[PDB]
């Protein structure tokens, strides 16, 4: 009954941290995310097009 | 003793698998958000093709590039039917530029029977005169490369960054 | 960075074997990784080996079968096979490619590394001095191991390596007694599944799941992805042993699997052959691999490497345990005898060697003698096996006395300093004093080695 | 002036476009600049051998045609650096990229420019005098051991035209110059020479000295000669490493020259780390044995090609350094690797393998290897005396002395040291054989011997008849089992098991035996002698009279003197007094005369 | 055996 007690408590103990780490990460991500994107589509919409390095006519 | 020991032992292991199941499901949830951005971006782009000022400015230098990837006296361009005119115009003015470039001459060419899926968010794709090298630069495909090759600069800037790394190099 | 567009191909000039050769490639660069589609659509991979003109030659990882030319593409990336990093790789599961086993998500990377790494300098190389605690008398006390050192382990089919190995992981420290700890990655090359199972087990058991990479690949992955994997394996290890500054410790097992595995790769090429039909460079790229660990200067974290080779039909002359010996500075030899006997753990020392104690140990290490009570008892123990040797055949009549003590002393050695048991773990303090309870037995005027100095402040208690 | 790469694979590449070129002309390859070398061609085609990675080479890059064949620098500041197999300062390296890796094609130059060195006159010369190739006209102070010397390269002559004052000035500042036959050309403190080309010189002279040695055995036993050769092949665990390092710390020599190929990165950290701590003074101040020792480091990682570069590159310094009138004094690291490394090479161009796929030529390089040495009469007006040492280590795979290598070098060298791993497994530091070994040179050192000693060949002598006895013993003590044993057996066969345990063992670590002086190793050996010639003498005496002694006897009669006799080797000759320790072992001798007396 | 393959396969340039 001890180890079937304590098992009870540990494995509540086990969630809440599951449970606090994953919405502290969550509320992290929505402090920051249309830079990244402004990033990314930036970086994508150029171009600057260039023939191979090695080519000789 | 031996079931003493018995029981120390399925203790341990289950401990163990429930810390394991634990550290599972929160890297689950990192991987579930960074799909959720990564379809985000999908949306924006989709949204960004709309613009047809920009959108042919991209699409010509989508297919110049194709033409310099290749260098092949023949070739075949392909893309929605819904864009066809704008490839038109990519071509007329795509062809001078590579002409000035690699001083040779090239027979380019549009297809009018097959047509990418309409699944397709935009883009063009090449192939040579034998339909056996061909270069896919679609927006998907693009899209996907560049979210790859990045992936660390997009945690750096989504998660802060770790202090137990010292040196960069 | 690069923004060049990927080529694909549909060009598959002929298939050779293990080989599958391109035409009409618009320049190829040199190991450089490719993807290729198969008709049925699963997906496979290579690496560019050979390049000539517009051919090219692409070594498949998964073993090549169902390759039709009209109908399989062959994408190009441009860059030499290069891997995703991360401190939280620990406490995960891989195969031996690199993707998850188990029922997790591919590693967001915190850097791309290169495979084949790149060689250390030796001006900034610390010379490793800090030694390590065993436990294991044979090894504390005859064969010390500090960090940084990369000595192997020899054993023969059917001997019980595992247990030893797994013992190692688990007493692993610092003899010299903040709690530091190990971060401890392990690749298997083509064990079974009872060794996976095994060693799974063993770590989950100590509650140390949560700082073990592993890489496993058994029997039934294709041969030529265990080429890759020690490589990648040893590549993690050197970035959280210089990018995260943790002590870390490194076990590849069964080398040999890995060298037939070259065998094969190396017979598609003809290649030159050496002695007994393995590549002539195997010794080069064994090189490549066991070299990378030791100490760097300006850093804080170390690597150590602990190999693990069977040897074919106990020939100790066979290629692989040879180069591994020249590599290595080290050697440990794990007897069959003692294994018939049913004694554990079973570790022969006559021929075991650590290049690595001459200043492992010393004053302000373990204690001042710790020296001469090693060269005394090797050589009490030589001397006791050339006793026995003389002894089946002259017969107990012609044995003089010091024979009786010789073999006394082998006796009582062999039952003392050998036998340990499964977790006994023995302080080398310890262990110094039960050398000495067995120097004790033979009378100070025959204890050639030692100095007069030691033998006349400790002989006499 | 360019090539494309047509082909790569491994360490050999190809190149078309490359018709105006020429075998052994260097060559840059790719982005990063690869050096690399010619070896093959056909029509415009060429084949390039790649002294680094080639991973990521791409077809069609530029190859830059240079115009030299492989060459190394020579000058100033050579003396204390360490460099790797194609002669970059590995220092420069990593103080400029802070940076603990070595970038692939890193152009740095073998010696500084941004230094002064102090210079000096000829003090000798003037404007008009004629000198020819060899000529000393400067001296350069490295530091207070070794004194620079600056000489007029070979294939050059003339009369002077201008000289530098003395004062502090660096290599780029143009030193000499000189008109030869209408044309003028400058002299600075470089020179560049061909590798694989020989340096010449007046005249190969007979040998006239010997070569200290650290150990006891191979140097009494097996000596060694001021120029000769010698060869150290052994299998694992018996340690050829060890000696090596011995040797390079105590020695006469005035210049070491320490060749690694394929070695261990961490013995490349033993040296670093414990050279400098050592030190030894000549005329005055003390200081470290690293003010007279250039490194060349090459562990085994590094590519397969520049391990062929670097053996000839050690030992082309070594020459540098003896145009100057020292005595070098060169080690080379398992030259069993650069056998290895030709062998794969040569496997990769689709060539014939002749003998365990080791091709034929390498017995005819290795020869070429060492037939560059011995004491030489030298080109120079100042009429230098100098000489080269070249001990090699080969490692025989798996102690198997049949094999190709060692087959070809014991035709080449004069003096050979056989190791066995079995005194290596009983740690009999060195795990020298004593019975396989043999040196030539022991005829001309005699006359040296006797003009010391003359109180030397008795010993020798009677120290190979006694192990060779013994040897011949161990057969018929073998299998009777220790019984049919006359009494002079039983001497010859247990004061043989004192010598090999007293004489022959030496630790290679411990303060009291990390040298030994040849003084010392007379003594020892005439202590030993002497006590089995009374041993003898006595049971002689008393076994054709009557009561013939037994061993036992002796034994119970004066173990104390056998137990001090073996004792002897305890005295650290660095603190105590040499006549103090002549007048111990004279007492010694004085204590076995009694007991023989009071025998008697 | 080997050798001889070599100059088998070379024979057929």
């Amino acid at each position: 009954q001890a180890a079937m007690g304590s098992q009870g408590n540990l494995s509540a103990e086990v969630e809440q941290a599951t449970r606090r780490q994953v919405q502290g990460m969550q509320s992290s991500q929505q402090r920051n995310r249309e830079r990244v994107l402004a990033q990314l589509l930036g970086m994508v919409c150029e171009v600057r097009p260039q023939v191979h390095p090695n080519y000789r006519v | 003793e031996k079931k003493e020991k018995q029981i120390e032992q399925q203790k341990k292991i289950q401990m163990s698998n429930l810390m394991n199941q634990a550290r599972l499901k929160v890297l689950r949830a990192r991987d579930d958000l960074i799909t959720d951005l990564l379809n985000e971006a999908k949306q924006r782009l989709s949204k960004v093709v709309k613009d047809t000022t920009r959108y042919q400015v991209l699409l010509d230098g989508l297919v110049l590039q194709g033409l310099y990837q290749l260098l092949e006296p023949r070739m075949i361009v392909r893309c929605r039917k819904q864009d066809f005119p704008l490839v038109k115009a990519a071509v007329q003015k795509a062809i001078p530029m590579y002409k000035i470039a690699t001083k040779k001459d090239v027979d380019v060419q549009i297809d009018q029977e097959a047509y990418l899926p309409e699944e397709i968010a935009g883009g063009v794709e090449i192939y040579n005169g034998d339909r056996k090298i061909k270069v896919s630069n679609t927006l998907e495909s693009r899209l996907d490369l560049i979210a790859q090759q990045m992936m660390p600069e997009v945690r750096g800037a989504l998660f802060g960054a770790n202090a137990n790394r010292k040196f960069l190099d | 960075y690069l923004s060049q567009p990927r080529l694909t191909y549909k060009t598959v000039s002929g298939v050779n074997g293990p080989l599958v050769i391109l035409d009409h490639v618009k320049f190829p660069r040199y190991a450089e990784i490719v993807h290729l589609t198969l008709p049925d659509g699963t997906k496979r991979s290579g690496q560019v080996l050979e390049v000539s003109g517009s051919k090219a030659v692409v070594q498949v990882f998964e073993g090549t079968s169902g390759i039709d030319a009209k109908k399989t593409s062959c994408e190009f990336t441009g860059d030499i096979l290069r891997t995703p990093v991360s401190e939280d790789m620990l406490g995960r599961v891989f195969n031996g490619s690199g993707k998850p086993i188990d029922r997790g998500p591919v590693v967001l990377a915190e850097d791309f590394l290169d495979i084949m790494g790149q060689p250390i300098n030796p001006q900034c190389r610390i010379y490793p001095e800090e030694m390590i605690q065993t436990g294991i008398s044979a090894i504390d006390g005859m064969n010390s191991i500090a960090r940084g050192q990369k000595i192997p382990i020899f054993s023969a089919a059917g001997l019980p390596h595992n247990e030893i190995a797994a013992q190692i992981c688990r007493q692993a420290g610092l003899v010299k007694k903040s709690e530091e700890n190990f971060a401890i990655v392990f690749a298997a090359m083509g064990v079974n599944m009872e060794t996976a199972r095994f060693f799974k087990s063993d770590f989950e058991e100590n509650g140390s799941m949560d700082n073990v990479c592993l890489f496993l690949n058994l029997a039934n992955d294709p041969t030529i992805e265990r080429i890759i994997t020690p490589r990648l394996a040893l590549t993690t290890a050197e970035f959280l042993a210089y990018q995260c500054e943790k002590h870390v410790l490194v076990i590849l097992t069964d080398m040999s699997s890995y060298a037939e595995a070259l065998r094969e790769v190396s017979a598609a090429r003809e290649e030159v052959p050496g002695r007994r039909g393995f590549p002539g460079y195997m010794y080069t790229d064994l090189a490549t691999i066991y070299e990378r660990a030791g100490r760097v200067e300006g850093r804080n974290g170390s690597i150590t490497q602990i190999p693990i080779l069977t040897m074919p039909n106990d020939d100790i002359t066979h290629p692989i345990p040879d180069l591994t010996g020249y590599i290595t500075e080290g050697q440990i030899y794990v007897d069959r005898q003692l294994h018939n006997r049913q004694i554990y753990p079973p570790i022969n020392v006559l021929p075991s060697l650590s290049r690595l104690m001459k200043s492992a140990i010393g004053e302000g290490m373990t204690r001042k003698d710790h020296a001469d009570v090693s060269n005394q008892l090797y050589a009490c123990y030589a001397i006791g096996k050339d006793v026995q040797a003389m002894k089946a055949v002259v017969g107990e009549e012609a044995l003089t006395s010091d024979d009786l003590l010789y073999l006394e002393f082998l006796q009582k050695f062999e039952k003392n300093f050998i036998t340990q048991g499964p977790y006994e773990n023995r302080t080398v303090y310890e262990t110094l004093d039960i050398g000495w309870q067995l120097l004790r037995i033979f009378p100070k005027e025959m204890l050639k080695r030692i100095p007069q100095s030691t033998l006349s402040e400790f002989y006499p208690r | 002036t360019f090539g494309y790469v047509h082909g790569v694979s491994g360490p050999v590449v190809t190149a078309c476009d490359m018709a105006g070129a020429a075998m052994y002309e260097l060559v840059r390859v790719g982005h990063s600049e690869l050096v690399g070398e010619i070896i093959r061609l056909e029509g415009d085609m060429a084949t390039i051998q790649v002294y680094e990675e080639t991973s990521g080479v791409s077809v069609g890059d530029p190859v830059l045609r240079t115009g030299k064949p492989l060459s190394v620098e020579l000058g100033p500041g050579i003396m204390g650096a360490i460099f790797d197999g194609i002669q970059r300062p590995l220092s420069d390296i990593s103080s400029q990229t802070q940076s603990i890796y070595i970038p692939r094609g890193v152009n740095v130059s073998a010696l500084s420019r941004d230094i002064k060195w102090e210079f000096i006159p000829s003090k000798n010369l003037r404007v008009g005098s004629h000198i020819t190739g060899g000529d000393i006209y400067g001296i350069v102070n490295e530091n207070s051991l070794i004194k620079h010397k600056i000489m007029l390269p070979p294939r050059n002559r003339g009369s002077v035209t201008y000289i530098a004052p003395p004062g502090n000035y660096d290599a780029s500042d143009v030193v000499l110059e000189l008109e030869f036959e209408g044309v003028k050309e400058k002299f600075s403190m470089v020179q560049v020479w061909p590798v694989r080309q020989v340096r010449p010189v007046t005249e190969k002279l007979p040998a006239n000295h010997p070569l200290l040695t650290g150990q006891r055995v191979l140097d009494a036993l097996f000596p060694c000669v001021q120029g000769g050769t010698t060869a150290i092949p052994g299998a694992f665990g018996c340690g050829k490493t060890v000696i090596s390092q011995s040797l390079s710390k105590y020695s006469n020599s005035d210049v070491i020259i320490y060749v690694g190929c394929g070695e261990r990165g961490n013995e490349m950290s033993e040296v670093l780390r414990d050279f400098p701590e050592l030190t030894m003074e000549v005329d005055g101040k003390v200081e470290s044995i690293m003010k007279r020792t250039a490194l060349v480091a090459n562990t085994s990682n590094m590519p397969v090609a520049a391990r062929e570069a670097s053996i000839y590159t050690g030992i082309t310094l070594s020459e540098y350094f003896r145009d100057m009138g020292y005595h070098v004094s060169m080690m080379a690291d398992s030259t069993s690797r650069w056998a290895e490394a030709l062998r794969e090479i040569s496997g990769r161009l689709a060539e014939m393998p002749a003998d365990s796929g080791y091709p034929a030529y390498l017995g005819a390089r290795l020869a070429s290897f060492y037939e560059r040495a011995g004491r030489v009469k030298c080109l120079g007006n100042p009429e230098r005396e100098g000489s080269v040492s070249i001990v090699g280590a080969v490692s025989p795979p798996g102690g198997d002395f049949s094999d190709p290598v060692t087959s070809a070098t014991l035709g080449i060298v004069q003096v050979f040291w056989g190791l066995d791993k079995k005194l290596a497994q009983r740690k009999h530091f060195p795990s020298v054989n004593w019975l396989i070994s043999y040196s030539k040179y022991m005829r001309a050192l005699d006359e040296y011997y006797d003009k010391h000693f003359t109180e030397f060949v008795p010993l020798r002598t009677k120290a190979k008849e006694i192990l060779q006895e013994e040897e011949d013993l161990a057969e018929i003590v073998q299998l009777v089992g220790k019984a049919s044993l006359a009494e002079t057996d039983k001497i010859t066969l247990e004061v043989a098991k004192l010598i090999k345990d007293d004489f022959l063992q030496q630790n290679g670590y411990t303060p009291y035996d990390r040298f030994c002086p040849f003084y010392k190793t007379v003594g020892m050996l005439s202590n030993m002698i002497s006590f089995y010639d009374m041993a003898r003498r006595a049971v002689e005496t008393t076994a054709q009279s009557d009561n013939k002694i037994t061993w036992s006897i002796i034994r119970e009669h004066m173990g104390e003197i056998l137990y001090k006799l073996s004792s002897m080797k305890f005295k650290d000759p660095v603190k105590d007094g040499e006549a103090k320790i002549k007048a111990d072992y004279a007492q010694l001798l004085e204590d076995m005369q009694n007991a023989f007396r009071s025998l008697e | 055996f080997y050798r001889l393959k070599k100059i088998q396969e070379k024979k057929k340039i």
